[PDB]
């Protein structure tokens, strides 16, 4: 029955990823005064299916200069970690209920970094190497800021358990409590998922497709699926962390509907941002986090350590 | 003593023998140095968790902190050596003799 | 017009409904129609083990009461 | 029993054999990452979830810098892999053979090394029967770093600040 | 390097050593060693050149390896006893690891090569600090754990140190490498007496530190780093050469100078424990150190080497900076033999 | 060295309290208030003797008090108690916060009947 | 156990996708198709040559600050102690020293990329 | 004072992020020492029963130790009840 639950967590996520690709194309089209896909199926509903079939029936090639073992492992690692990030999320009941559900997320994201590095290095091309090193710098900056912000917000919670996050947000929203950390968290999640204005690992204008320039057919589709799954997962985590839905134990479908609606709102906001803004320079991205976010993040961490003590509102440990 | 402790001590010995046997790169020896502290961390936490030494649980964290300080120091020295000689090879550190 | 985006969002939402509802239904199915027991600590785990022992069917969710004490 | 801790310890030793055979810093980092994750698993089984996740996260962050440094400082035309070189393959095979020999001897009989005496039995056997209640002993002991261990915080913070000063000073040049 | 940063790094080195000396916890002792090394690397690299960078790299590698072995010994001891306090170690394997690590830190043979290499790499001030303070800390740890030291291992490493120091110093012609090999030999003497009387170890440490400070400060005053550079000092300041000659005689262990007191006390103390072959071999091997000290004394003071023509301008000018406590170090390193029974105060 | 002494299986026998954790948690405050004295005696014995074998009779008395308390509840307030612990048993964490009405009914029943 | 099964399932699904990708389609390989990509012309050098990193100091500072945040992570449990004043003092001490490190590097120009 | 005002106005026009950071940090350092609820937080932490309250052996000379949990003697959490 647990295997059935694993399948029920995996397959709908992949389907949601395909239709997120469709939704992004259509949303960008309408924000750019176009229409987007509306020919392949009714309102372009079969477009993700057509693209997936085409990619997995096209020929994948291994470059003559590539290191084949880590050329293959990198998409496997990316997609496996993308599917793994979903197991501790409470919707409202996690598939795997972890005592430290947040540190697991941080560790698995830090591991999922290395798929980009190894795919860029194993490809043995200059554009791939440049994309890999852009990933290195991006991870430096966003990682330090993300860890401090998570520490502060979960300090308002009492523990690292996401069900406890639901219980904490029973009455109001953590975004009402801590909106500055919410803004910096949203920007950091953009940088972490490599979304515009921070899509520097795969920057088409500067690098020809960045780190996955040498990838074709199926192995490219795996990177695409992993990236979009990470987008949805990070928005789901943000919704759980800052926009806490009401939970009724006898009818848990209401929490699921609220959670899905909030997640979709955040994902569509990601697409909106991509349509609206230019692209950063990765040195300016590093200088943004360290010279702007890190001081405010440290000050807010001090503030959110002191605030429960000075007001006698320290959360319960369990 | 369980076989787990034997394996952890064996990993430490392997990482120590790796450090003491340079090949060409200074970076590989630094990685061997980082493995030794990882094995030390694992051994210490296995010993502490088994014995319920509650106040000693913070010791592996301090161990990690000073591992980080050592790694930072080694990387700084490596960049200086590479700036001087063009490569991180240990054969270039031969100006001084015994 | 802009409402032609909605069917794709509807499909994506329907896909995101499946995991949570499926997990809730499977939790209730394998725990006798009740919430799956959360055991974050040794005390809660020991309570679950004692419930398994007293049930007589090697299942913690089979709850026994006054009709069982007498 | 399931020997999960023993299997994980063996994988830990294998990763150490890899990065100590030292193919090239890319694959050395790969082996070190594998060993870090496997050690996280070992200590998760033994009880310390925070310690496992923390060491895994710290080594994931540390090896990210090592990749960027070996791309810049420690790279050559044809990076060496385990089968690419005779010395690297020889050392890797020697380490694997030594691990296999010691594992086999320990499983077949209570192996006393020339250094320590080891008994081949249950890692589950060595565990303790007692339990805590409504708190994690590991979490409380780690959180005692701020109530207790004021001296440790002071020396650690001083060391980190001086470490920043040192790395800035070493790389000054001129 | 900024003067403020330099003095804060010196204070951090001293703080690490003091933490090692005052701690009662093995973790805190390890932390002190780590802090000392971390703040000590930039001091070696203070004057940037490839030789300084190489010396700092070699010193870092050796000290990191030694600290790793020390922590392994600490953890092994904790495994078999559950004790974090620094006392007699409860495992012979842990004790052997600890002895190897502390010997590698001190430069006892066969862990000595880094000593001449690093000392030649770094400047005179950095070498002075290195020898003095970085011998000061591990010896305190060894004195604390002396009652579990393996006499065979300790005495083997001590005799190896004495022999290696004598021979290397015989070959060397650079002043810093001469000082390094002399340091190796003196560490040999101290650790030879260590398993019998830590008081005699401390006495030898103090006398060695005084003689080394006087010698290094005389070299700094004369700005001489080679034999031939030091051969010009008689034509600029003949007093410094004479003081250096008396200090060299003291270091060689000639009576009635202060260098005879540690050798005398150590020979006596080891003889009390029915050791005769070891003190006799140690006393005979010091003749090598005396030989290369005397070779250095011939070039600088007892003979007048040729000089150059710009020495006249050097005559016209005067030395500006004043060494702190140089006269006191000169006197203490040569004339305190009649004050020997104060080692009881040292006790 | 010596041979450990173990109580026989005959004197380890006692009437077990075969209710579930939800049932126990529902009647936990009233149980702690009513059967305080035997439990405190047993806990003092356990902490002073530091030996399971030296406090077996106190354990028997603890079980006897628990059974008497539950029989007394079963004789008077069986239905409100069943509703209350049925409400508690649903929660995965067994929360008191979600069953305040049933708790109120049970507290009213035991305040009047007992 | 369940987490191991989940990891195995994810890895197996990804590996099956790779296997289908590399074995289902028709393959035609020749030396020109598999050559490295550099916008239509041949690469002058090699992609394995050293690649200068202009932010080498920020990486070392990242290592140190990463372990600072490792120290800071157990704060949620530290707030349950009776020694609230000591806990608050030490937490603020660590954060202030982290801020001091950032300020020192910023003013000494450690955050500026090499030219 | 005028120099202080000029410096603050310049910083607020050039580095509002740094001005906000220092203001938040300074308030975080200072406010807990002035808040009357720090002692309440300490008391709430002390009032949490993590482990079992082992009873004392009655010597007959313990008038402040209750014989029953519901006896008037012993600590009271009525302050926390209305808080
Ligand atoms: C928890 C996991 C624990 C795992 C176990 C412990 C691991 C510890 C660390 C590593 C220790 C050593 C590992 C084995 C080394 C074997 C020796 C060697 O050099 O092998 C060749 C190979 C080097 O060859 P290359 O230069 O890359 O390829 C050029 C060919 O030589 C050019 O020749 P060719 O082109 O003629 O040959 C082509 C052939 C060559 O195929 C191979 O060489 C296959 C080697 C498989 C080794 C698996 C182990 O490739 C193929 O046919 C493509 C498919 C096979 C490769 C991709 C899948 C591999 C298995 C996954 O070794 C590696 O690449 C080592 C990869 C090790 C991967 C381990 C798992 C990584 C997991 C990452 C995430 C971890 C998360 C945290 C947990
Ligand atoms: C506030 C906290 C307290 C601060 C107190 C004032 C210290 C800072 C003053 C300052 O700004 O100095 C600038 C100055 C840096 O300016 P600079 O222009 O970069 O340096 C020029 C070089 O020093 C140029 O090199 P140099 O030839 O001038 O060498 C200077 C120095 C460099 O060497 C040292 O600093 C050696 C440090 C101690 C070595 C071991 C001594 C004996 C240990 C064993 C004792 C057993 C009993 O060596 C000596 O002066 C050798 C003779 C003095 C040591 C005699 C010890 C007898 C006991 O900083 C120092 O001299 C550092 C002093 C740190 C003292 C900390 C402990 C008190
Ligand atoms: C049957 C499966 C066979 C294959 C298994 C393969 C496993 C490989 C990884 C080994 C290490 C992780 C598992 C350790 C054993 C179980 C630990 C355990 O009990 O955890 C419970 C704990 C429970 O969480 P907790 O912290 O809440 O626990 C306390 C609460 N109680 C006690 C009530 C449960 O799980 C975790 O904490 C999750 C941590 C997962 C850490 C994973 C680290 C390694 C990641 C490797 C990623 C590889 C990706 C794929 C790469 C492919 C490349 C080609
Ligand atoms: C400087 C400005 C700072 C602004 C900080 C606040 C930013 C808020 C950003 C919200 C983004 C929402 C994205 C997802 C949208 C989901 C829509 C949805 O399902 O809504 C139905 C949902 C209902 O589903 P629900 O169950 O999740 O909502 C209640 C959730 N509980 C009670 C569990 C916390 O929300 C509502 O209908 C009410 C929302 C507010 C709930 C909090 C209590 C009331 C607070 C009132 C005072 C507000 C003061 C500030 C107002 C002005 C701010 C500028
Ligand atoms: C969406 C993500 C997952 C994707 C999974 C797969 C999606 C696609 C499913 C339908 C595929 C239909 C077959 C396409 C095969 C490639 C076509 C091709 O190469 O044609 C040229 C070649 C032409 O061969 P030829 O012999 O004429 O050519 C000789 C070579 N030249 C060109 C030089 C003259 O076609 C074949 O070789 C035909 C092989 C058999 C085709 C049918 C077998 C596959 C059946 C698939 C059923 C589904 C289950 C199994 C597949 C995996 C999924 C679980
Ligand atoms: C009620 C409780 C109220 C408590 C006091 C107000 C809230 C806390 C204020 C300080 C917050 C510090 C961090 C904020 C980030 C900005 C910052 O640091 O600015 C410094 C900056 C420093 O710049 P500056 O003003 O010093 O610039 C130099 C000025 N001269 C040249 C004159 C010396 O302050 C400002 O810019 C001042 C303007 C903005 C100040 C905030 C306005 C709104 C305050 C709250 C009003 C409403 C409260 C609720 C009332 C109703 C309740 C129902
Ligand atoms: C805690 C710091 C003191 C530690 C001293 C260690 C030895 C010295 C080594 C340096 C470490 C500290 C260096 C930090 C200051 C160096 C940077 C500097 O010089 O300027 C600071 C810079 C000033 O800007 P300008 O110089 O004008 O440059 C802009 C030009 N347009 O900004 C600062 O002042 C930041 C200083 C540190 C920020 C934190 C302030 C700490 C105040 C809180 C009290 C700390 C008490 C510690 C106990 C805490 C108890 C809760
Ligand atoms: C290793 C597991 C066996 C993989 C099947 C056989 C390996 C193989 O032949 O490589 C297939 C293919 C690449 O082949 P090419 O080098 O491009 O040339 C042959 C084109 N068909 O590689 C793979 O598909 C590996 C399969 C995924 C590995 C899963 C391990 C985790
Ligand atoms: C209202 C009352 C407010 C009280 C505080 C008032 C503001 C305090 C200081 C304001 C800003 C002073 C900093 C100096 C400045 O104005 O900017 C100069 C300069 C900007 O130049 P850039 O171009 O960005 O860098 C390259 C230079 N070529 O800033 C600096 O050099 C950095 C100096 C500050 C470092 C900050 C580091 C982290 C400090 C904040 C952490 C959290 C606060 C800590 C609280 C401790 C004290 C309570
Ligand atoms: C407790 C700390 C002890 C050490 C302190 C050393 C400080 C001075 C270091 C520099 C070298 C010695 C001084 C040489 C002259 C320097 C230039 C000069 O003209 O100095 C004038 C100075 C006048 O003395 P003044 O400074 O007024 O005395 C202290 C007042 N608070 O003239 C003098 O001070 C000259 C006399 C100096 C004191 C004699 C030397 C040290 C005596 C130590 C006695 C114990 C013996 C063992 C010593 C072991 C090593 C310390």
């Amino acid at each position: 029955m647990f295997m059935i639950n694993i399948l029920s967590l995996i397959i709908p996520i992949l389907l949601a990823v395909a239709f997120l690709t469709l939704v992004e194309r259509k949303v960008l089209g309408y924000m750019q005064l176009r229409k987007g896909p509306n020919v392949v199926g009714p309102y372009g509903l079969l477009q993700p299916i057509a693209d997936a079939l085409k990619l997995f029936t096209k020929e994948p090639l291994r470059p003559a200069t590539s290191s084949i073992s880590m050329f293959i492992i990198a998409p496997i690692l990316a997609l496996s970690l993308a599917l793994t990030m979903w197991v501790p999320l409470p919707m409202p009941y996690p598939l795997i209920n972890m005592n430290l559900g947040v540190l697991f997320m941080l560790a698995m994201s830090s591991l999922a970094v290395y798929s980009i590095l190894w795919s860029g290095w194993a490809s043995n091309s200059k554009y791939a190497l440049i994309g890999a090193l852009r990933a290195v710098a991006q991870t430096i900056s966003y990682e330090v800021t993300l860890a401090i912000i998570l520490l502060s917000v979960l300090l308002m919670n009492g523990s690292y358990t996401l069900s406890t996050l639901i219980t904490t947000q029973e009455h109001i929203w953590m975004i009402f409590t801590s909106w500055p950390l919410a803004m910096m968290w949203f920007i950091s999640t953009l940088a972490e998922t490599n979304r515009a204005p921070f899509d520097l690992t795969e920057g088409e204008s500067e690098l020809v497709s960045g780190f996955n320039v040498e990838y074709a057919a199926g192995p490219f589709a795996m990177f695409f699926m992993a990236e979009y799954a990470n987008i949805i997962m990070m928005n789901a985590f943000t919704a759980i962390l800052f926009l806490g839905a009401s939970h009724d134990p006898h009818t848990p479908e209401l929490y699921t509907i609220n959670f899905v609606l909030k997640t979709l709102a955040l994902t569509i906001t990601f697409l909106w941002i991509r349509a609206s803004y230019p692209r950063f320079r990765y040195d300016q991205l590093m200088h943004l986090l360290w010279k702007s976010f890190l001081p405010l993040t440290l000050a807010l961490c001090m503030w959110h350590i002191s605030l429960p003590i000075m007001t006698a509102s320290i959360p319960p440990q369990s | 003593m369980p076989l787990v402790y034997m394996n952890i001590i064996m990993a430490f010995a392997i990482a120590l023998a790796g450090l003491l046997m340079y090949r060409s790169h200074l970076m590989s020896s630094l990685l061997c140095l980082e493995g030794m502290m990882l094995s030390l961390f694992i051994m210490s936490t296995l010993i502490i968790l088994n014995t319920h030494f509650t106040l000693a649980n913070m010791m592996p964290i301090i161990l990690l902190v000073f591992a980080a300080c050592e790694a930072a120091l080694g990387l700084s020295l490596l960049v200086m050596v590479s700036n001087t000689y063009g490569t991180d090879y240990v054969q270039n550190l031969n100006l001084l003799q015994c | 017009m802009w409402f032609e985006i909605l069917p794709g969002i509807a499909v994506m939402a329907a896909c995101l409904f499946i995991p949570g509802m499926a997990t809730a239904h499977i939790h209730k199915f394998t725990n006798g129609g009740k919430e799956k027991r959360v055991a974050h600590f040794s005390y809660q785990w020991n309570l679950m083990e004692r419930d398994r022992c007293i049930s007589g069917v090697n299942r913690y969710h089979v709850t026994k009461g006054l009709e069982n004490i007498d | 029993t399931m020997y999960i801790a023993f299997i994980l310890s063996t994988i830990f030793v294998i990763g150490f054999v890899g990065f100590s055979s030292k193919p090239s810093p890319i694959y050395g980092g790969l082996g070190l990452i594998v060993s870090g994750g496997v050690g996280c698993g070992i200590v998760l089984n033994f009880g310390g979830s925070f310690l496992g996740l923390m060491v895994f996260l710290i080594y994931l962050g540390g090896m990210l810098v090592v990749f960027g440094y070996t791309t810049a400082m420690a790279t050559e035309m044809y990076p060496e892999v385990w089968v690419s070189n005779k010395t690297v393959f020889g050392a890797f095979v020697s380490g694997l053979m030594m691990e296999f020999c010691m594992v086999y001897y320990a499983l077949k009989e209570e192996e006393v090394e020339i250094i320590f005496k080891f008994n081949g039995l249950g890692d589950w056997v060595i565990y303790d029967t007692g339990d805590s209640g409504f708190f994690s002993e590991e979490a409380m002991g780690i959180a005692a770093l701020y109530s207790y261990g004021t001296w440790l915080v002071i020396v650690t913070g001083w060391s980190l600040l001086i470490g920043v000063v040192v790395i800035m000073e070493i790389t000054r040049g001129n | 390097m900024n003067p403020i940063i330099y003095t804060t790094l010196i204070m951090t080195v001293m703080s690490g050593t003091m933490l090692v000396m005052i701690s009662s916890h093995w973790l805190l002792i390890w932390i002190g060693f780590e802090m000392n090394l971390l703040a000590m690397i930039p001091v070696l690299m203070k004057n940037f050149n490839p030789r300084a960078t190489e010396a700092a790299t070699k010193y870092f590698l050796t000290q990191a390896t030694a600290s790793m072995m020390l922590m392994m010994a600490i953890i092994i001891n904790l495994l078999y006893s559950g004790q974090w306090t620094i006392t007699k170690m409860f495992n012979p394997v842990a004790m052997t690891m600890m002895t190897m690590a502390l010997a590698m830190k001190l430069g006892l043979s066969p862990f000595h090569f880094w000593v001449p290499e690093v000392t030649q790499g770094i400047s005179l001030q950095a070498g002075l600090l290195l020898l003095t303070w970085q011998k000061l800390a591990p010896l305190s740890v060894l004195c604390q754990i002396s009652q579990s030291i393996n006499p065979n291992l300790m005495l083997t490493m001590a005799m190896l140190s004495i022999l290696i120091g004598g021979w290397g110093g015989l070959n060397q012609t650079q002043l810093r490498k001469i000082m390094a090999y002399s340091s190796i030999a003196h560490m040999g003497w101290m650790t030879a007496v260590l398993p019998y009387n830590t008081t005699m170890t401390i006495l030898n440490l103090l006398i060695y530190i005084t003689m080394t400070l006087a010698m290094f400060m005389l070299l700094i005053h004369s700005s001489a780093t080679t034999t031939l550079s030091l051969s010009h000092t008689w034509n600029k300041m003949p007093v410094i050469t004479s003081l250096m000659m008396v200090t060299l005689l003291s270091m060689g262990g000639l009576p009635p100078l202060s260098g005879f007191m540690p050798k005398w006390m150590i020979i006596q103390e080891m003889t009390k424990n029915e050791s005769i072959i070891m003190p006799t071999l140690m006393a005979m091997t010091a003749l090598l150190n005396l030989y290369f000290y005397m070779r250095l004394a011939y070039s600088s003071s007892l003979t007048m080497f040729p000089s150059t023509n710009n020495m006249k301008m050097k005559w016209q000018f005067e030395h500006t900076k004043q060494m702190k406590l140089l006269p006191t170090m000169i006197v203490l390193s040569t004339l305190v033999l009649p004050m020997t029974p104060a080692l009881s105060s040292l006790n | 060295p010596g041979i450990v002494e173990l109580p026989t299986l005959e004197d380890l026998k006692v009437q077990e309290v075969k209710v579930s954790s939800s049932v126990l948690k529902a009647a936990a405050h009233h149980y702690g208030a009513q059967c305080d004295k035997p439990n405190k005696e047993f806990m003092l014995c356990r902490w002073e003797e530091k030996d399971p074998r030296r406090c077996l009779e106190e354990g028997k008395l603890v079980n006897q008090c628990a059974l008497d308390f539950f029989r007394q509840i079963k004789r008077h307030c069986a239905e409100p108690f069943t509703e209350y612990w049925t409400c508690i048993d649903y929660s995965g964490l067994q929360l008191f916060r979600h069953c305040r009405k049933q708790q109120a009914k049970f507290d009213e029943c035991v305040l009047d009947k007992l | 156990m369940n987490i191991m099964l989940t990891l195995l399932t994810n890895v197996t699904l990804a590996s099956l996708l790779v296997l289908i990708a590399f074995w289902l389609p028709q393959l035609n390989a020749y030396s020109e198709k598999t050559s490295p990509y550099e916008c239509g012309f041949d690469p002058m050098g090699s992609a394995r040559l050293p690649f200068s990193m202009k932010f080498f100091l920020v990486a070392i500072t990242f290592l140190l600050f990463d372990l600072e945040i490792a120290l800071l992570l157990p704060l949620p449990w530290a707030s349950q102690t009776n020694n609230l004043k000591t806990m608050l003092t030490m937490a603020l001490f660590l954060l202030i020293l982290l801020a001091a490190s950032l300020a020192y590097e910023w003013t000494q120009k450690g955050l500026e990329w090499a030219e | 004072a005028g120099r202080i005002a000029s410096f603050l106005k310049n910083a607020w026009a050039k580095e509002p992020v740094l001005v906000a950071s220092f203001a938040i940090g300074g308030l975080a350092i200072i406010l807990p020492s002035l808040s009357p609820y720090t002692n309440y937080a300490i008391r709430i932490n002390r009032a949490t029963p993590y482990n079992y309250p082992v009873p004392l052996r009655d010597d007959g000379n313990m008038p402040d130790v209750p014989s029953h949990p519901q006896d008037p003697q012993g600590p009271s959490l009525e302050w926390l009840k209305n808080l």
